[PDB]
DNA sequence: AAAAGCAAGCATAAAAGATCTAAACATAAAATCT
DNA sequence: AGATTTTATGTTTAGATCTTTTATGCTTGCTTTT
């Protein structure tokens, strides 16, 4: 997994929370 | 061509202003140069203390037979068995020449094998480094330095107070053996008007002293042997008191910590490879950026994470623990992916939590290296490094060999049982005292780790007042020592990758050097290199038409005989793709000169491959 | 790679990817010149000619600190040359001791007593044509020894590393790098360490009794499918070809220098004249002469 | 008492193999007067065969070769100015005790082979 | 040089003919090696032995004597062990 | 019958042995500084 | 009118060369065991 779309799946998680 | 490419010079003078640092500094004033130079600076001075601590013994025993000569024909000689590692030894031998220039006892040539490859050149190096020496320590051409030119220069000055004229000899394997005998009578000649000391460095034993002295030049011979160290002693006392100290926080990974002491073992001795290869994976570490400049003391940490600019905050949230640590946690990752100020403001949590981590795993070591190395048949090993490696390449509980220890340490009676975790208790009390209480955050390391061990001796009273009261302290050790303060490098605290060093790769490309695998890989497949989008081969030895013309070429040299002639060759390659023969010309030039065939002499036309 | 040993025991697109790969070493240099300034020296052990990267790493990076490019690939260089060339222009100490290790003594004296001045060497092919003796190696590593000096070489021959041992490769601090260009060896290859038309080309140019003569060692040849050198003298004594023996040892030594003639003696004294081609061709060349 | 790396003391003992089995006998145990001259690639044909891991030809394991030559464990009987062009001979100068010490540090039984 | 008609030796040809003798000798069994061979390096530097113009253990060699000098050596040399006149005789 | 083994043969090459020559070293003529 | 590099020159020794001679080795041509 890359890093640019880890870190954007995990903020889309965090602000869909 | 290019006018570099002359038909008549062999080198191009390019001088700039030369008479009788190389960065900018935009390079030097950056931290993380400054935190590599400081640590390399440490480590360095560290390992060259403790190799002088290591070879003053025999540096003393050298000088009191030196002494003792000047106290006082046979020549007096030292034997001096060093090890294979002749490099290093330069050093040993410097600081013998320091040592009797310091005490006024002694004036000393030393007489390298490349200076000596004729009785005439070794005896004016031997009087031109003599007086050049005497020179230095308070010039004549080397055509006149004769032996009596040094009777009367000794006269003119010191007949008159006796210093010694040490000879040093460093590499006695290399030298030519007439010359060597020769310069042995020639000073064993001169004893009594001249007083002559031969210390020699003997690389590998004394059967080769008495190999290249013949009887009549061991008759004038009267030698004392002394003995340097062992080079793997001298690598395990390095390993355990520089590499694994608790108050350096960069370490390396148990996969690097094994390279390195691979290439020791495996290929050289020499102390010196393994240190350069040290400081090719700190300065690999260090020059990732400013992020690796907080892999410092605690104080200046600080100050790096109050310095910080944006590019180190993407950098240690590219690294690969950040993520189990972030969907291990909503406005708070908010805020810590986005906001930089509070990943800056929670920065010094995480590096005193990582750095209380190491700490703790060399106190645990120190602890269980002694339990577990006293055993017979050592499952994880004797020394404190390869159970550094072992309990950092997996985790620990999980291996075959712990259970293995567990049974035999299961197996003891009580009195050895409780007499070794004694032992274990007073040695890591005794390392917690020396070691950990001057460093910083050593008092909470010390808060931390302190009570559990009180526990363990709580647990070995409760074995010694009262059978199954032994798999009681088992559970004790491996829970409160084992399992929480000895966790493999994937379950290190979050943002561990400051501090160690996995990169195990790219170093091992740039230290361990394999042309012949890179020429291979080349010559086999060129796809690997080019990345064509034509020139893929399924197999290595399908020979495809669209290869580069010198792998068709040696393919079709490959796949045959010994003696190849050129016809056939020139017939099969023709039938594979004139400008053909002068392409066939130049790849069979191309691979002669990669040494891969090379022209028949006898036999005209014919080629030999040189491979097998 | 791990041969076996039953083998000596039984014995376009192109251009576009090229240069990308040339465009990746060249983004290596910073990582190189950091290297250089830790101490460590640089070593490329590609397949390809690697000349036009160093090239480009002096030309780029280097291109105000003192250099010193040597070619190694030169058939002609001598380690002399090097040493002279250092002595005399970097240093203007004059001519360097005939002594090679005596010039590296010297050279470490003079560096020794100036820091910051750094003498960038760059060494095309360090298994050069005249590098390939344990001797010249071992002056290079005491040259690469220096803290002043530093070191950029390229490796080509697979047998290189048989010559350094470990005090050589402890002295060179080497930092290897796979720059793998695929270039073709035009330079390196273009000097000198790597025919009935001919005969007709000098053949031309001789004189009519020369001509005659090596006509009667063609005729001797063909007949007898090498002539001894009384009858060539004999019949030319005949045909009067030649005035005594001494003019015709003369023309023989002229056709031995333009390699018409192989001169072969024999046991017994008497000396062969083989003509060093085969019959068919010079069947034909003594139909071209009739 | 002369210690060595683990893969000089396998090129050592390589060395003393094909200074002392003579040329014809490899084919027969490797497959699977005087100490005779050898070549180097002979060398590391009988390493390879030998050695039972593979390890790959880095320039160590060269560099181990040139000093083990310089250390007068090995010998240039011939060749010397052409190493590199494989017409070098060498030459094994140890006897067979100090082969059958490293055998046993090694574990590597010598005489099977000889 | 009596049995082989003036063939050049060697130190361990030499070595082994001489331990032939030595292993029933009953005075020489005490010898080393390396005794014997700084003997035969001390036969070489009286130029009683002289190399034929490879390691010092291996290298071919000449005597430098007659037979006659040596048997006038066995009747003027002084206190010589019966063991070694008779083992000169066979 | 297959592939290792002994005389044969020219050939690069290796010693060598004289021999000639190029560069390093000792040295004298001389402008130069005092 | 005297000291100092400076330069031009001669000698000497290490290296290139010519030549003979000798040898191991590269290849050949049978030769012979498995």
């Amino acid at each position: 997994e890359d890093y640019e779309i880890w870190k954007a799946r995990m903020l889309a998680k965090a602000q869909a929370k | 061509m290019d006018p570099t490419i002359s038909v008549s010079k062999g080198c191009f003078v390019y001088k700039n202003g030369a008479t009788r640092s190389l960065l900018g500094k935009e390079v030097v004033q950056q931290p993380f140069y400054e935190e590599y130079r400081k640590a390399w600076n440490q480590i360095n001075d560290h390992i060259a203390d403790l190799q002088h601590r290591s070879y003053a013994r025999t540096l003393e025993q050298l000088v009191d037979f030196v002494v003792g000569q000047a106290e006082r024909e046979v020549l007096p000689t030292a034997a001096l068995l060093t090890g294979i590692n002749q490099p290093d030894h330069l050093s040993q031998f410097t600081a013998l020449t320091q040592r009797l220039h310091a005490q006024r006892a002694a004036m000393v040539c030393v007489l390298q094998s490349r200076d000596c490859a004729t009785l005439k050149a070794a005896v004016e190096t031997l009087v031109f480094g003599l007086v050049e020496d005497n020179a230095e320590v308070e010039r004549l051409r080397r055509s006149q330095c004769t032996m009596k030119q040094l009777k009367s220069w000794y006269t003119n000055n010191f007949d008159s107070e006796r210093r010694q004229l040490v000879v040093i000899l460093p590499d006695f394997e290399c030298f030519n053996a007439s010359v060597l005998q020769d310069l042995i009578l020639i000073l064993s000649a001169h004893c009594g008007s001249l007083p002559f000391v031969l210390v020699l460095g003997v690389a590998t034993a004394m059967t080769a002293v008495h190999g290249t002295l013949p009887y009549h030049v061991s008759s004038k011979i009267r030698l004392r042997v002394f003995q340097t160290q062992a080079a793997p002693t001298g690598l395990n006392e390095v390993l355990d008191k520089v590499l694994l100290s608790p108050k350096y926080a960069f370490h390396l990974s148990g996969k690097t910590f094994k390279f390195l002491t691979h290439i020791f073992l495996y290929y050289d001795f020499s102390i010196h490879g393994f240190i350069q290869g040290f400081k090719y994976c700190l300065m690999e570490h260090f020059f990732g950026g400013n992020a690796f400049a907080l892999c410092t003391d605690y104080s200046k940490a600080l100050g790096r994470i109050k310095q910080l600019t944006h590019e180190d905050m993407e950098t240690i949230r590219r690294l690969p623990s950040f993520r189990p640590y972030v969907e291990q946690i909503c406005k708070r990752i908010i805020a810590v992916l986005t906001d930089d100020d509070y990943l800056k403001k929670k920065l010094p949590q995480l590096l005193r939590d990582c750095l209380l981590h190491f700490l703790l795993f060399r106190c645990s070591l120190e602890f269980l290296t002694e339990l577990v190395g006293d055993l017979p048949r050592c499952p994880l090993g004797k020394l404190r490094r390869e159970l550094y490696v072992n309990c950092l390449n997996r985790a620990i509980i999980s291996t075959p060999e712990y259970k293995e220890c567990l049974q035999m340490l299961s197996f003891l009676s009580k009195d050895e049982f409780v007499a070794k975790v004694n032992r274990a208790l007073e040695r890591t009390e005794q390392f917690l005292v020396e070691e950990i209480a001057p460093l910083e955050l050593g008092e909470a390391c010390t808060a931390v780790l302190r009570p559990k061990l009180e526990a363990i001796r709580l647990a070995v009273d409760e074995v010694v007042k009262a059978g199954r009261a032994l798999q009681k302290t088992l559970q004790l050790i491996e829970t409160q020592i084992v399992q929480d303060h000895l966790r493999a490098l994937q379950d290190a605290p979050p943002i561990h990758e400051l501090f160690v060093f996995s990169d195990i790769a790219t170093v091992r490309r740039n230290i361990i050097g394999a042309p012949r695998a890179a020429l291979h890989t080349a010559l086999n497949n060129p796809h690997f290199y080019m990345q064509c989008k034509c020139c893929e081969l399924q197999d290595q030895s399908l020979l495809v038409g669209t290869l580069p013309d010198l792998s068709v070429v040696y393919k079709l040299h490959l796949e045959c005989g010994r003696m190849i002639n050129l016809f056939d060759w020139l017939q099969a390659f023709r039938s594979v793709v004139p400008q053909i023969q002068a392409r066939f010309t130049r790849a069979v030039a191309e691979l002669q000169f990669l040494g891969y065939i090379k022209m028949s002499k006898r036999k005209t036309d014919h080629a030999t491959r040189l491979t097998w | 790679f791990v041969p076996e040993s039953d083998g000596y025991f039984h014995s376009a697109e192109h251009e576009g990817s090229i240069n990308a790969i040339m465009e990746e070493y060249r983004s290596y240099f910073p990582k190189w010149m950091c290297i250089l300034n830790e101490g460590f020296n640089i070593l490329l052990y590609g397949l390809g000619s690697k000349h036009q990267l160093l090239q480009s790493f002096h030309r780029e990076v280097l291109h105000k600190q003192t250099v010193l490019v040597v070619n190694g690939f030169f058939p002609s260089l001598t380690i002399k040359d090097m040493l002279d060339s250092i002595t005399s222009d970097i240093l203007d100490a004059g001519i360097s001791p005939a002594n090679p290790h005596e010039a590296v003594d010297m050279i470490e004296e003079e560096f020794a007593l100036i820091p910051e001045t750094h003498l960038f060497l760059i060494v095309h092919n360090l298994d050069g044509a005249m590098l390939r003796n344990v001797k010249a190696q071992a002056i290079l590593s005491r040259l690469a020894r220096i803290p002043n000096i530093h070191l950029l070489a390229s490796i080509d021959h697979i047998n290189t590393p048989l010559l350094w041992d470990q005090g050589k490769l402890c002295s060179f601090n080497f930092s290897w790098w796979d720059c793998t260009t695929m270039l073709p060896y035009t330079n390196e290859t273009a000097f000198e360490n790597s025919a009935l038309s001919s005969m007709r080309s000098v053949f031309s140019s001789l004189t009519t009794n020369s001509r005659g003569i090596y006509m009667l060692i063609v005729k001797y040849q063909l007949k007898n499918k090498g002539m001894p050198f009384r009858d060539l003298y004999s019949s030319c004594r005949e045909a009067f070809l030649v005035s005594s023996d001494l003019a015709l040892r003369a023309q023989l030594t002229e056709f031995l220098d333009h390699k018409l003639v192989k001169s072969k003696r024999s046991v017994d004294g008497s000396e062969q004249l083989t003509i060093p081609i085969d019959g068919a061709l010079l069947q034909q060349f003594l139909e071209e002469q009739e | 008492s002369l210690e060595l790396p683990y893969y000089a003391k396998f090129l050592l003992i390589a060395a003393f193999l094909a200074s002392h089995n003579a040329a014809k006998q490899d084919k027969r145990l490797f497959v699977k007067l005087g100490p005779k001259s050898f070549s180097i690639d002979r060398l590391l044909a009988i390493f390879y065969a030998i050695l039972e891991e593979k390890v790959g030809l880095t320039c160590n394991l060269l560099s181990q070769i040139s000093t083990l030559v310089h250390l007068n464990l090995l010998s240039f009987v011939s060749g010397e100015q052409n190493i590199m062009e494989g017409s070098a001979r060498l030459q094994c100068t140890i006897g067979l005790e100090f082969v059958l010490q490293i055998g046993k540090v090694v574990g590597f039984n010598v005489r099977q082979y000889l | 040089s009596q049995i082989y008609d003036r063939d050049s030796f060697n130190f361990e040809i030499i070595y082994a003919r001489f331990s032939k003798f030595a292993k029933v000798s009953t005075t020489m069994q005490a010898v080393e090696r390396s005794i014997v061979l700084k003997a035969f390096e001390h036969l070489r530097i009286a130029e009683l032995i002289m190399p034929l113009t490879v390691q010092k253990e291996f290298e071919m060699h000449k005597l430098a004597l007659t037979y006659s000098q040596i048997h006038h050596c066995m009747q003027r040399y002084q206190a010589l062990p019966t063991e070694v006149a008779q083992w000169a005789q066979s």
